[PDB]
């Protein structure tokens, strides 16, 4: 009908998709409505009504299959190409006519472009020519055949180049044509012509301030180094001013993939202040914010350009200007959140800045990102977040890292970077050996909270967590084996968590674990040995029942003494063995009677009854007095 | 008693 149409374009208070119900009868709608559109679109209406028209037309256009019923739309669309407000709506409407009638819609377009060209030639003014280039730049990426043929025709080149020579002072003509050149670069044949016949024109138009941005855009796409450097320098300079934000942001995001661009950008202090200000500003578009975050993450990234310069930038422009702390109170989409995590990761590559990151709330941002993706996408971004989290939990006190929130909610993610029982394995996260090492360092720090009770409760709630730790007891990597033993030694400060895994001698699996642990006392890695000794010393000096059983284990006692005879020069290892041995010897006089005639053991104890080490003389005396007990 | 910490 015709009143349905007035409702669709009358006011924004209408839902065109809802009106479809009024467009029930296929024909009436497939006909009258189309006829009403043909008669209505024969004039140009206000941008409000035009917006609603080209928001509804695509729907009906997609459904119709008869071409003779949608053929008029090509002229209607192409004749509105100079109306900048509806250009994206016109493109969608033309794309709607691509699914069907593709061949007939391109041929109708060419016949109109050819007619438009003749009108431009006969027009003493510039408006017909602007309309032709605007029609071409609108429909170029979907009608390449007829658009390439028009652009490359001598009749079109002739009128274009001549009007760029005579009317250089017409910014709407020049900037319309610069957009056509840039859009048309999607075709290789067109790019070659522009890179072979427009370099001079572009050199002149680069001298005019209001043509610079679009000229540099064309020059970027026509690049088959001062040609590039002058173009980039324009993008940086224009962006620091605050103008043409969408174009410079999209251009600089792709350009900052090259190190030389990053160095140039990092050296321009004016644009770095502007990028941080724009990100913090509540006025900038989400599309611009995403690009601004992409540039910053690209420029803040550590290489695998100088590191100290990148580190100096991250401190002076991201950390100094509180970029991270403001990201907490800004609306971020998933893709911008991905770059924010990427920026946090980049800054944490310098451990001196980790404390500032945590103060600015980076920990909570990693945690919330990980929780939101936990059941959604364990992708490369999910892994990157854990990497940043591991490095954070290594260098800062855990209790101060998550806004007074328990740092143990991080535990599950760290466990994800630890190899699972081979029986299962196959983890989306492609964590490396270094990731496992770093997660284990972080878990060891989490194990320091409340004598390990809190992390122990998490390990006890999921047998998969303990299996993962046990699987690394004999890892081929020294640093992973060392960090695993350290983790266990902290968890042995309270027997609730994992003491049964090693000291339940009635369980064969646990008893075999104990025998393995005993043998690990003679590992070649001193850090590992200290931790193994700490495991034993911790529970022996804390649980009398376990201490009593340990005091009856001949292989533990002989191994500890053997290690003591040969490595007592290492302070930490010595103290830990002395605590273990005095605990054992105080519980078992018959163990003492075994060693009462060990000459080398006694003399090594006597030398230490004489640094910040008060436990060594005290425990040596106590053990020697117990041996004296067995003699007098 | 014996604690390993990296921070």
């Amino acid at each position: 009908m015709n009143k349905v149409w007035d409702r669709i374009v009358g006011s924004d208070s209408a839902d065109a998709q809802s009106v479809l119900k009024e467009r029930c009868s296929s024909p009436k709608d497939v006909t009258d409505l189309l006829h009403v559109i043909q008669n209505w679109t024969s004039e140009i209406h206000n941008n409000g009504e035009e917006t609603r028209c080209w928001k509804c037309v695509p729907m009906l256009a997609g459904y119709v299959k008869d071409w003779g019923q949608l053929e008029f739309l090509c002229r209607r669309i192409l004749l509105r190409s100079s109306i900048q407000e509806i250009r994206p709506l016109l493109l969608v409407t033309m794309k709607s006519l691509m699914s069907n009638h593709s061949d007939n819609t391109e041929q109708k377009c060419g016949n109109i472009l050819q007619q438009l060209l003749i009108e431009a030639e006969e027009d003493s003014g510039n408006v017909s020519l602007r309309l032709l280039v605007d029609a071409m730049s609108l429909v170029f990426p979907i009608c390449l055949g007829v658009c390439r043929d028009m652009f490359l025709s001598t009749d079109f080149q002739d009128i274009l180049t001549r009007n760029l020579n005579s009317s250089a002072d017409d910014e709407h003509l020049v900037n319309g044509a610069l957009r056509l050149l840039a859009v048309s670069c999607i075709d290789e044949a067109v790019r070659r012509f522009i890179a072979e016949h427009y370099l001079k024109t572009l050199q002149q138009s680069f001298k005019v301030e209001k043509y610079k941005v679009l000229t540099a855009l064309v020059l970027i796409k026509i690049w088959s180094k001062e040609t590039l450097n002058s173009c980039i320098n324009l993008f940086i300079d224009s962006l620091s001013n605050g103008e043409n934000i969408e174009i410079n942001t999209e251009a600089l995001a792709y350009l900052t993939l090259k190190p030389s661009v990053r160095v140039l950008l990092r050296g321009n202090g004016d644009v770095c202040l502007k990028i941080i200000e724009l990100i913090k500003s509540q006025d900038t578009t989400p599309t611009d914010l995403y690009g601004l975050l992409i540039i910053l993450a690209n420029v803040s990234e550590h290489p695998s350009e100088n590191v100290k310069d990148i580190e100096e930038f991250n401190r002076d422009y991201i950390i100094d200007l509180d970029l991270i702390g403001s990201l907490k109170s800004i609306k971020l989409s998933t893709s911008s959140y991905n770059q924010a995590i990427r920026i946090i990761y980049n800054v944490t590559r310098d451990k001196t800045q980790i404390s500032e990151c945590v103060k600015q709330g980076a920990g909570l941002m990693l945690l919330v990102f990980l929780a939101q993706k936990r059941n959604l996408s364990k992708d490369e971004w999910y892994l990157l977040s854990i990497r940043a989290l591991s490095k954070t939990l290594i260098y800062v006190n855990p209790e101060t890292a998550f806004s007074k929130y328990s740092p143990l909610s991080a535990a599950p993610f760290l466990f994800e970077n630890l190899p699972l029982p081979n029986d299962n394995a196959l983890s989306e996260l492609q964590f490396t050996q270094l990731d496992t090492y770093e997660a284990l360092l972080a878990l060891t720090n989490l194990a320091t909270i409340n004598q390990g009770v809190d992390l122990g409760k998490i390990i006890l709630s999921n047998a998969q967590y303990w299996d993962s730790i046990e699987n690394l007891l004999l890892d081929s990597s020294v640093r992973i084996q060392r960090s695993t033993l350290e983790l266990i030694s902290n968890l042995m400060s309270n027997p609730m968590a994992i003491s049964a895994k090693f000291f339940c001698f009635e369980n064969p699996k646990s008893a075999q674990n104990f025998e393995i642990l005993v043998k690990l006392l003679e590992l070649h890695d001193i850090q590992s040995q200290r931790a193994v000794a700490a495991i034993f010393a911790n529970i022996a000096s804390t649980v009398p029942f376990i201490c009593k059983e340990l005091s009856e284990k001949r292989n533990l006692i002989e191994t500890a003494i053997r290690v003591f005879k040969t490595q007592n020069t290492d302070t930490d290892l010595r103290i830990r063995l002395l605590v273990l041995l005095s605990s054992i010897f105080n519980a078992n006089a018959h163990a003492v009677a075994c060693v009462k005639n060990d000459e080398e053991f006694v003399k090594e104890l006597q030398k230490y009854r004489n640094q910040k080490d008060p436990l060594t003389p005290e425990l040596s005396k106590e053990i020697l007095s117990l041996i004296n007990l067995e003699h007098h | 008693k014996f604690i390993v910490s990296h921070y």
